[PDB]
């Protein structure tokens, strides 16, 4: 029983931390903090942030930090670039995925009970992905050769989008296809059920 | 290739630490202060490169790179030599949840700071929130440095979290905000902090 991950149910965060944790095969505990004590909750994360990564004598949380964190920590299959160019800009585009695109989702996660407020935000973020289409064709994952916490951030992204309603479909083009077959990894398949 | 121009303007914070980066590392490192009027040129190119004219920003023919985080491990990935992180993944993590810290409480104050159209009252609540927590902070960015010093005597690696510490510091001078503390012992250090070549060679 090396290292515990416990999980809040809706957050698009725990998701894409229990797709990281697959493809590194490494065998570590899922936990519901909905299904534990109000009182040990407080005892593995007193601010009480989701998800959380424990081990025999550390523990982590730190939204920015988590994944980048599990990468390092078991370190094969790097879920980085490994051509430097290559990595370089794949990590300004994490950066862009959580301050620009998760605000999108929290944001549809809030104003999620007025319709007049969501029909206008759908509008636009379908208007963006559409603008964006054009950059997609030309790789299997993410704007790389392999499988990048880029496919991590996303996968959880496009789901929990998915789940406040927005849905993907054949008008995206190369997204609805990349959006295919990255519910087609075994890494995703499982953290989504 | 190695056409490495790093954008930065005069007094940003940001810039001069990543200058003292590039100059630790060894960097080829061709400056482009679009502060200045001559390099109007320049900055042109950057508001085309990047989104908001981000600065500083580290471009090639191959990448355009923004935000801090990304900038710093990106000199990491060209530059190895000398290390910048520590070892072990728990520091590493640590250290970047650091940085975080020091970035919003800091860094992205000290430049509000530098807003023309501030108000008295907000940009006086800025300059004292610092003051409470420089302190504090600083112990932070030690207790940390010490652990990843000794648990790797051989590796010798260079603490990143100190030496933008000491940024914050030289505008803290340079804001003319005080660093509340009667501690001699924590005084020498923030002389010496201060003190060190590679940052006079900087801001210089
Ligand atoms: N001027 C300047 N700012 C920097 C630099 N590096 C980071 N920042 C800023 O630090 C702020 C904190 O961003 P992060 O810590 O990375 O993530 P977060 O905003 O979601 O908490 C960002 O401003 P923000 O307004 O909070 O968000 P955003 O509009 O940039 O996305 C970001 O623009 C830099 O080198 N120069
Ligand atoms: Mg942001």
């Amino acid at each position: 029983a090396m290292v515990t991950l416990y999980t809040t149910k809706y957050c698009p965060y725990s998701l894409r931390a229990r797709i990281a944790l697959a493809e590194k095969k490494m065998s570590t505990d899922i936990v519901e903090a909905g299904d534990l004590e109000p009182a040990m909750i407080k005892k593995i994360t007193p601010n009480g942030v989701f998800p959380v990564l424990m081990e025999k004598d550390y523990s982590i949380n730190n939204r920015k930090a988590l994944l980048i964190y599990i990468d390092e920590r078991f370190p094969a299959p790097s879920l980085l670039p490994n051509v430097v160019n290559e990595r370089i800009k794949i990590r300004l585009s994490l950066d862009k995925i959580d301050n620009e695109w998760y605000p999108v989702l929290d944001q549809i996660r809030k104003h999620r009970s007025d319709q007049k407020m969501l029909e206008s935000m759908f509008k636009d973020l379908k208007e963006s992905l559409l603008a964006m289409e054009k950059a997609f064709t030309g790789s299997e994952f993410f704007i790389s050769s392999g499988f990048t916490l880029a496919d991590c951030y996303i996968a959880a992204l496009i789901i929990c989008l998915e789940a406040e309603g927005f849905i993907i479909d054949d008008e995206y083009g190369a997204i609805y296809e990349y959006k295919k077959r990255l519910f087609a990894r075994d890494s995703v398949k499982k953290a989504n059920i | 290739s190695n056409a490495m121009l790093l954008y930065t303007k005069k007094d940003d914070i940001y810039s001069d630490i990543v200058r003292m980066i590039l100059l630790i590392k060894g960097a080829n490192a061709k400056i482009v202060d679009v502060s200045k009027e001559e390099n109007s040129k320049h900055l042109e190119e950057l508001n085309i490169i990047t989104p908001n004219g981000n600065i500083p920003t580290l471009s090639t023919d191959d990448f355009a790179v923004y935000r801090l985080s990304v900038i710093i491990e990106a000199i990491e990935d060209l530059y190895p030599f000398p290390p910048m992180f520590p070892v072990f993944p728990k520091q590493r993590a640590n250290a970047r949840i650091l940085l975080e810290y020091v970035n919003k409480t800091f860094l992205q104050n000290i430049i509000k700071l530098q807003s023309p159209d501030l108000d008295e009252k907000q940009a006086n609540e800025i300059k004292m929130l610092m003051q409470r927590d420089i302190i504090s902070t600083y112990k932070k960015i030690v207790s940390e440095r010490e652990v990843n010093a000794e648990s790797n005597p051989d590796a010798q690696n260079i603490n990143v979290l100190t030496l933008i510490i000491t940024f914050v510091f030289y505008y803290f001078i340079k804001l003319k905000i005080s660093i509340p503390t009667k501690d001699k012992n924590i005084i020498k250090e923030i002389k010496e902090l201060l003190s060190e070549p590679n940052f006079i060679k900087t801001i210089k």
